[PDB]
């Protein structure tokens, strides 16, 4: 899932953002089925994740 | 996976602690309740006298309140850890919530075709790693923007301008809603924020 | 002879027991008739005399059970029953003072005019003072229902004794 | 049940019975009577049960009209009024429980489907088609009904 | 026969005799309990089904909004305390303590016809009028004042409602404390009235303290209907308006519930034939709940942005409340062992009902409390779940057993143990495939009070289809249980 | 309600007997707390017809010649009454 | 009935309460440690491979 | 007669019971008074003043 953001006409965006479609930034991290979380969420068993999460320094 | 802010995490951890605890007392009680209810059908282990016992009453009554103390001062920690990081920003932004759509410094924002009920045309957008102090506050009635994913939910009530710190750390589109009864529109009020 | 039973007061049946509910009835539609129409369904000082009216029962009952049904048992429900109606009414009259003193506990507050020193004259005091409070008619006023307190209170002592 | 009033006249304070023979009932406001009979609280059920006998039978009209009120009553008569008041809303209603009103479905389509496990997830889910339409009961979707345009 | 009907509606109108105003409460409370029910089911069917398969428009939604807060008010004003402190707080209250009547005979007709009144006024308002009150069961300004779907008269009409109602639970309140303080029988002290009675008295005092406050909110919504002031306006403050609602608002809860703990101990004392474990104990721990109720009222507001310092002391104040509670459910525990309860009773079962699901409820409520936690489930579902399964489940369950335990003994006539097993079971596992899914959709995000949901939402609401099927049957066997109950038969032959 | 009082059915070329009557029944319910059964079996008696069977019990055993007794249709069945009790 | 075992207050005590809140208490630790390992994945370390 | 005063009806606990409860009732008041407020990881911080950026 992604924001369609090439198909709003006229829709205000910073300077200092990233264009390109496929952009990290105009990913859709929740309210969609995903198959592939990258938010970790407060109903997410890590567990079932098998803990794959990032370290703390990072993130 | 990322946490997408540390707030969120703090309270996560929160939860997870209750989470075990009540999980402890439940299954304690389920142990007990079995045990009463099996003697009890097969109509076993009768005593009319048996109708206080002093020690056990003191003791049930004690048990609670010392592992209550703990959550109560994680909660009262993890709500001043939400709180601290006000003062240390360098962006602000102000919110309106009207009725049935944001307005982002002056930028309206309403539900869109492309999605169902998520999508909007106008998101808001917040840099990475960068604190951000939101003012928030409406026009005509009470709405509250939520999103709870970034440990975010302050009312915006007519004439009270309510300040919260937001702060991001995982880029992408988080998706919320006005989380507060406001009219025929309100199941379609949704709120986008893009950090990039 | 007469047969005795206990103390308690046995309970009559009355027609109090629909008409209050009815007048509130009554005065509630009024309300909402006046609100909607802007005019009165029937006059203001009719809707009154009917309610002094249906309200004239209770003094009736009370000489006619006072002379025949009463003893001290009966006479301590009934005060306990004033003292939480009491308590009622106390406890309204805080609820408006919640509503009154909200937003004068509250000191700052964003103001139509200048409240800050050395600009003018009269504006430091401005904030700070409703003058438009009629105060000594107020003070008379006072005076004259602490003469009505302090008269009731030495002959309510003086029939006592 | 009857009345009292040989004992209440012949009784020890005759002047108290002086007003039952004014316009005043009997067991509601008149002075009680040493002698005067029990009342219980569902006369028909307190006459019925020592007989055997469940108050209300169900061949007598009168009854079984009398105990629907009862039990019934109220709720018919809110939900006849509420019908009344708002017809389209029982229209929409019967429109859809009867398979008439499908807000955007197709003809051969398949649609998700999970029944528990949280919100959706694309490791649970199946996908239905339609068996109305399996079978040949369906073949077009009617267009005449309400659509909710704007949403 | 124009005697003996006059004589019938002077019997049921001029009365004064406790029994008779019981029976009357009793029934009132059944009937709006049935309203709210049907409400309900139209509420549910609204959601089960995508596309506002009902209101058919978005401008329309002001219907599903009328249900939610009608379905709010019907079943808290009109069902539960007309049937928990109505019906059996008149008809035992002047019995177990050995009296003929409660004091002031009269005041308690007079509660229960402005009862009747208030149910008059907002049955009237909110069916036979249009546009309706639309604004949540918590009537927020200035949602509720200064809005376009809410002009109408008969909104004023249902805060008048309001006003009636808190008129005749203070009446009601006021008789139960001066009945229960001098009237006690030679020999029986004030601490040795049975549960019942003493759990009555604490929620008399709940509902004395906090009415009148209750009153003023909505005098200032009248007002700022009517007369246009600005106490709840863009310059005014409608978080004013909140903390005094609010303030009556817990104490309304805990009115609720505690009357269903005298009723479940004195039921027990009769179907476990034993003495309650700790009465004094649990007596001690009512008066502890009624009164630390008073201190926590703004634990509802904790997004209303109230200052860090209350926020905390908040937090503090609900786990407090919390303990006795946890209390009494040991005490309960304790008490049916030992016991030689009936092992085929429908009371039994449902008691067992209502430990559970009151067990649950009060920790799902109790994680609520925490002020940081309640960021994330403050308006969504996990609130409504909490609330549905304590109100619909504890408190419902609980007048169950009254329900159970008191028809053979006001009516005699055993009760038909196999349909009520029916019954209750259904009630149970379709209400839970209603309520439980819910939390677990409150912490993924769902807000409520929206007709339409977003489509990671679906699997929730199919459960609660399925639960909503199971509990139309259910009401619908407990309906015919108690028509078959007052009924002769209908089949005899020879063998 | 008004049916036969109880008898006795007796085959004579088997020489076998034994007990019988009309049993009312009616769709089970809740019952009343109030009444105690009457005698249904043998209405507006005192209930003697159980003596009269437990004291006949051995005359009928024992072999009766109840050739003066009506018969059932056409079998080989006849009817002994308990209204009183049988000694012959 | 006749098969109903009735103990006095002692025996009923002894035999029957203490042991169950005996069992309570090994239920109790040890749905702690286990549930905490199932959560977090470590007992004593929080989260596992995050810090 | 006061058949629940003091002196009447005293069960004493059994040793091993005695034993086996306290034990655990402790331990688990340590783990948990522990792990919730010692175990509290997530609140890391940093001291690296060279990381500040300025144009
Ligand atoms: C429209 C609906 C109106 C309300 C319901 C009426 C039902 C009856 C209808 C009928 O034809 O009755 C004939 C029927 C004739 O009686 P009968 O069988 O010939 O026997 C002769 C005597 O009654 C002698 O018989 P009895 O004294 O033994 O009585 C029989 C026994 C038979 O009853 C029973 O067996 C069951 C009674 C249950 C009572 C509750 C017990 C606790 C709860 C148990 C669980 C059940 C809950 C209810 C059912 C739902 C279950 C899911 O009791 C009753 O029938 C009455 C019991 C009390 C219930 C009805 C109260 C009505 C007056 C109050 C109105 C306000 C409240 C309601 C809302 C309006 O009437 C009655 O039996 C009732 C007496 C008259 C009642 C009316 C009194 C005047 C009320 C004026 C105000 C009206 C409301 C405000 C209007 C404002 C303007 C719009
Ligand atoms: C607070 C304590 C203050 C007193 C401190 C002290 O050193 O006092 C010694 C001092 C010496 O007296 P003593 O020991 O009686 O001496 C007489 C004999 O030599 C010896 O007589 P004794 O030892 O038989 O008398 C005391 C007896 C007293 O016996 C008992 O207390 C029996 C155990 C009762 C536990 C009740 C658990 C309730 C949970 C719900 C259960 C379902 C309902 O035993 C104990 O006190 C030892 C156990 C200590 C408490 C252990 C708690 C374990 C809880 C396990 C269940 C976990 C449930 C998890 C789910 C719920 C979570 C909230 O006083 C006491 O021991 C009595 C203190 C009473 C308070
Ligand atoms: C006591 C109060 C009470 C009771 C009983 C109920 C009963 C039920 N409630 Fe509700 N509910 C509220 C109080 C109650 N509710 C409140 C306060 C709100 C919020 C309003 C708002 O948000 O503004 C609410 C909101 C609410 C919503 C909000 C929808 C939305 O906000 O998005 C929904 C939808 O799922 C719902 C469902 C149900 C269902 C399915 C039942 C029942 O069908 C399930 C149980 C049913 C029973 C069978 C009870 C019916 C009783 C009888 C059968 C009487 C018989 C006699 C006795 C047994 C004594 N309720
Ligand atoms: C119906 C009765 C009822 C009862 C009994 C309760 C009981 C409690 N309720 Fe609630 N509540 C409602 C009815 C009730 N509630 C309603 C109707 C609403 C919604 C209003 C609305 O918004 O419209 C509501 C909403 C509500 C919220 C709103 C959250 C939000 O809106 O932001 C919160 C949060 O603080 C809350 C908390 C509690 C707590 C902490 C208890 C505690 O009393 C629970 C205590 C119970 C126990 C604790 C169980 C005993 C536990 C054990 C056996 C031992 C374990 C003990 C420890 C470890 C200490 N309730
Ligand atoms: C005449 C009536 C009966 C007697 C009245 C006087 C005695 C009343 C004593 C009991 C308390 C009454 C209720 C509370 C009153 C305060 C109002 C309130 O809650 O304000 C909220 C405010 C906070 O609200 P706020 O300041 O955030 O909001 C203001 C409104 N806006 C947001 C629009 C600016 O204060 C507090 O919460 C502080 C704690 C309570 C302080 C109590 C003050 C009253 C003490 C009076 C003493 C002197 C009396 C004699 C002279
Ligand atoms: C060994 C067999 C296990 C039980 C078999 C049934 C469940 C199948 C596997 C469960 C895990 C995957 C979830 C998918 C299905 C869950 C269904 C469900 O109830 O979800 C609610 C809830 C939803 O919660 P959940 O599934 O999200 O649980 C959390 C899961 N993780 C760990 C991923 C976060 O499911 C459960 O609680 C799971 C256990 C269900 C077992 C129900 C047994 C009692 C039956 C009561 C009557 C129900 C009638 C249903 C009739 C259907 C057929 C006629
Ligand atoms: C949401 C908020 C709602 C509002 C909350 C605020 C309170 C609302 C009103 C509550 C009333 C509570 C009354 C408590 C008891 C009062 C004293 C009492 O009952 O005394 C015993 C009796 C009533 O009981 P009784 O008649 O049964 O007497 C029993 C027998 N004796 C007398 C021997 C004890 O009171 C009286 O005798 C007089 C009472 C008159 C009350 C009404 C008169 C005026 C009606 C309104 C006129 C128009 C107004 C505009
Ligand atoms: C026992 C009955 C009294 C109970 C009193 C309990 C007091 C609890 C703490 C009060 C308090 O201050 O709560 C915080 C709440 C809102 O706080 P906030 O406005 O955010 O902070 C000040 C901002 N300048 O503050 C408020 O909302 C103001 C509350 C004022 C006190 C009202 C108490 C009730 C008065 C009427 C009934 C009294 C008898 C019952
Ligand atoms: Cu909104
Ligand atoms: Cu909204
Ligand atoms: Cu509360
Ligand atoms: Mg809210």
């Amino acid at each position: 899932p992604r924001f369609p953001f090439q198909e709003i006409p006229e829709i205000y965006l910073p300077s200092d953002i990233d264009r390109d479609p496929n952009a990290d930034c105009w990913r859709i991290l929740n309210q969609v089925p995903r198959k592939e979380k990258l938010l970790v969420e407060i109903t997410d068993p890590l567990r079932n994740f098998d803990f794959k999460v990032a370290k703390i320094k990072e993130n | 996976m990322r946490y997408g802010n540390r707030e969120i995490e703090s309270i996560i951890l929160f939860f997870d602690q209750t989470i075990i605890l009540y999980t402890s007392i439940i299954n304690a009680l389920i142990v007990g309740i079995i045990i009463i209810i099996r003697k009890w059908y097969n109509r076993k282990g009768i005593c009319n006298q048996y109708i206080y016992h002093i020690k056990i009453e003191v003791i049930w009554t004690i048990l609670p309140i010392i592992f209550l103390i703990v959550i109560v001062l994680h909660s009262v920690t993890v709500i001043y850890n939400l709180e601290i990081n006000k003062g240390t920003n360098n962006k602000y932004i102000n919110v309106i919530g009207n009725q049935w759509y944001w307005i982002y410094n002056n930028i309206e924002s309403r539900i869109s075709s492309l999605g169902r009920i998520i999508l909007v045309d106008q998101p808001l957008f917040i840099k990475a790693n960068n604190n951000t102090h939101l003012i928030i506050s409406s026009l005509d009635v009470i709405h509250s923007f939520a999103l709870p994913t970034l440990g975010i939910k302050v009312d915006a009530i007519p004439g009270r301008i309510n300040n919260i710190s937001i702060n991001g750390l995982t880029q992408g589109l988080y998706v919320g809603y006005c989380s507060e009864l406001c009219g025929s529109g309100h199941a379609f009020m949704p709120i986008n924020l893009i950090v990039y | 002879m007469i047969l005795n039973t206990n103390i308690n007061y046995g309970g009559r049946n009355s027609r109090l027991c629909y008409l209050i509910p009815l007048m509130v009835h009554t005065i509630f539609l009024y309300l909402a008739y006046l609100i909607y129409y802007n005019i009165n369904l029937i006059n203001i000082y009719l809707l009154l005399i009917i309610i002094i009216f249906i309200n004239i029962e209770w003094p009736l009952v009370i000489i006619y059970e006072y002379i025949y049904l009463t003893n001290y048992n009966i006479q301590n429900n009934l005060l306990y029953n004033i003292a939480t109606f009491i308590f009622l009414e106390i406890l309204l009259f805080i609820g408006f003072y919640w509503l009154y003193i909200n937003n004068i506990i509250h000191y700052p507050n964003n103001l139509p005019y200048n409240n800050n020193i050395a600009v003018n004259l009269l504006d430091h005091l401005n904030h700070n003072n409703n003058t438009d409070i009629c105060l000594y008619i107020i003070l008379h006023n006072l005076l004259l229902l602490l003469y009505v307190t302090l008269i009731l209170q030495l002959v309510h002592r003086y029939v006592q004794l | 049940h009857g009345s009292n009033l040989y004992n209440r006249v012949h009784g020890n304070l005759p002047q108290l019975y002086v007003e039952q023979l004014y316009n005043t009932d009997e067991i509601l406001d008149t002075v009680p009577h040493s002698s005067d009979p029990v009342h219980h609280m569902f006369p028909k059920c307190a006459a019925a049960s020592p007989l055997g006998f469940r108050p209300y039978d169900n061949n007598k009209l009168w009854d079984a009209f009398v105990l629907w009120a009862i039990v019934y009553g109220v709720t018919t008569i809110f939900c006849v009024l509420h019908i009344l008041k708002y017809p389209q809303i029982w229209k929409h209603l019967f429109e859809t429980l009867t398979f008439q009103y499908t807000y955007q479905r197709e003809i051969g389509e398949e649609y998700v489907w999970q029944y528990g496990g949280g919100g959706l997830n694309p490791a649970k889910w199946r996908f239905v088609k339609s068996p109305l339409e399996e079978l040949g009961l369906v073949t077009e979707y009617r267009s005449d009904l309400d659509y909710p345009d704007d949403l | 026969m124009i005697n003996n009907i006059m004589h019938m509606i002077n019997k049921y109108t001029l009365t004064t005799s406790h029994k008779i105003i019981g029976i009357l409460y009793g029934y009132m409370g059944y009937i709006a309990g049935i309203l709210g029910y049907i409400i309900s089911m139209l509420i549910r069917m609204e959601l089960n089904t995508q596309g506002l398969a009902i209101v058919r428009k978005v401008k329309e939604v002001t219907i599903y909004n009328n249900w939610i807060t009608i379905h709010g008010l019907i079943m808290l004003f009109v069902f539960i305390m007309p049937v928990g402190i109505g019906f059996y707080g008149n008809y035992l209250i002047p019995m177990l303590i050995g009296t003929s009547e409660l004091s002031m005979p009269r005041m308690n007709g007079i509660s229960f016809w402005m009862l009747i009144v208030g149910v008059v006024i907002f049955v009237i308002s909110n069916v036979l009028m249009s546009k309706p009150i639309s604004s949540g069961w918590t009537l927020y300004p200035p949602l509720s004042t200064r809005d376009a779907d809410n002009i109408g008269v008969n909104i004023d009409l249902s805060l008048l409602v309001v006003h009636v109602l808190g008129i005749s639970s203070t009446i009601g309140s006021v008789n139960y404390i001066t009945t229960n303080k001098y009237n006690r029988h030679v020999g029986l002290t004030f601490m040795n009235i049975n549960i019942y009675n003493f759990s009555i008295i604490v929620t008399s005092i709940l509902l004395i303290g906090s009415l009148p406050i209750l009153g003023v909110a909505i005098t200032g919504l009248l007002l700022d209907r009517n007369i246009n002031s600005t106490i709840y306006d863009v310059i005014g403050d409608p978080v004013l308006y909140q903390h005094l609602f609010w303030f009556f608002g817990h104490p309304e809860v805990y009115v609720i519930i505690l009357p269903v703990f005298g009723l479940t101990s004195l039921i027990l004392t009769s179907i476990i034939h034993k003495d309650i474990f700790g009465r004094e104990g649990m007596m001690y721990c009512i008066i502890s709940i009624g009164v630390v109720g008073y201190f926590v009222w703004a634990h509802h507001m904790f997004t209303v942005g109230l200052d860090i310092d209350s926020r905390s002391y908040f937090s503090i104040a609900t786990s407090i409340i919390s303990i006795p509670t946890s209390v009494k459910m040991f005490s309960y525990i304790n008490t049916w062992a030992s016991g030689r309860g009936f092992r085929g009773n429908n009371s039994s079962w449902s008691f067992f009902s209502f430990l559970i699901c009151f067990c649950f409820g009060g920790f799902t409520g109790l994680l609520l409390s925490s002020g940081s936690l309640d960021i994330m489930l403050h308006d969504t579902y996990f609130v409504v779940g909490h609330f549905h399964t304590v109100l619909s489940l504890a408190a419902t369950f609980g007048l169950l057993i009254a329900h159970y335990f008191f028809l053979p003994i006001i009516f005699s006539y055993s009760i038909f143990e196999s349909f009520s097993f029916y019954h209750t079971f259904l009630l149970l596992v379709g209400a839970l495939l209603v309520f439980y899914p819910m939390h677990l959709a409150g912490l993924s995000g769902m807000a409520r009070r929206v007709p339409e949901y977003a489509d990671i939402f679906i699997p929730f609401m199919t459960v609660g289809f399925h639960g909503t099927f199971l509990l139309i049957f259910s009401t619908l066997t407990f309906i015919r249980s108690y028509f078959q109950f007052l009924s002769h038969i209908n089949h005899s032959n020879y063998l | 309600m008004n049916h036969e009082r109880p008898w006795v059915f007796l085959n004579k070329v088997t020489g076998k007997w034994g007990a019988c009557g009309w049993q009312p029944f009616w769709k089970a319910t809740s019952q009343s707390l109030n009444y105690i059964p009457d005698n249904f079996i043998a209405l507006r008696t005192n209930g003697s017809w159980v003596r009269n069977l437990w004291q006949s019990s051995k005359v009928l055993d024992r072999g009766l010649n109840a050739s003066g007794y009506p018969t059932v249709g056409t079998t080989d069945w006849v009817r002994i009454p308990l209204d009183a009790p049988l000694e012959a | 009935g006749g098969d109903a075992e009735i103990l006095s207050y002692t025996e009923y005590v002894s035999t029957v309460v203490y042991p169950t809140i005996f069992y309570m208490a090994i239920t109790f630790v040890v749905s702690l440690f286990l549930m905490y390992y199932y959560i977090y994945g470590t007992f004593f370390s929080s989260t596992r491979n995050r810090f | 007669y006061f058949t629940r005063v003091h002196k009447y009806n005293h069960v004493p606990v059994p040793f091993i019971l005695n034993v086996g409860m306290s034990i655990s009732i402790v331990t688990s008041f340590v783990y948990f008074t522990y792990t919730s407020l010692w175990v509290r990881p997530e609140y890391d911080r940093v001291v690296d003043p060279s990381k500040a950026y300025v144009n």
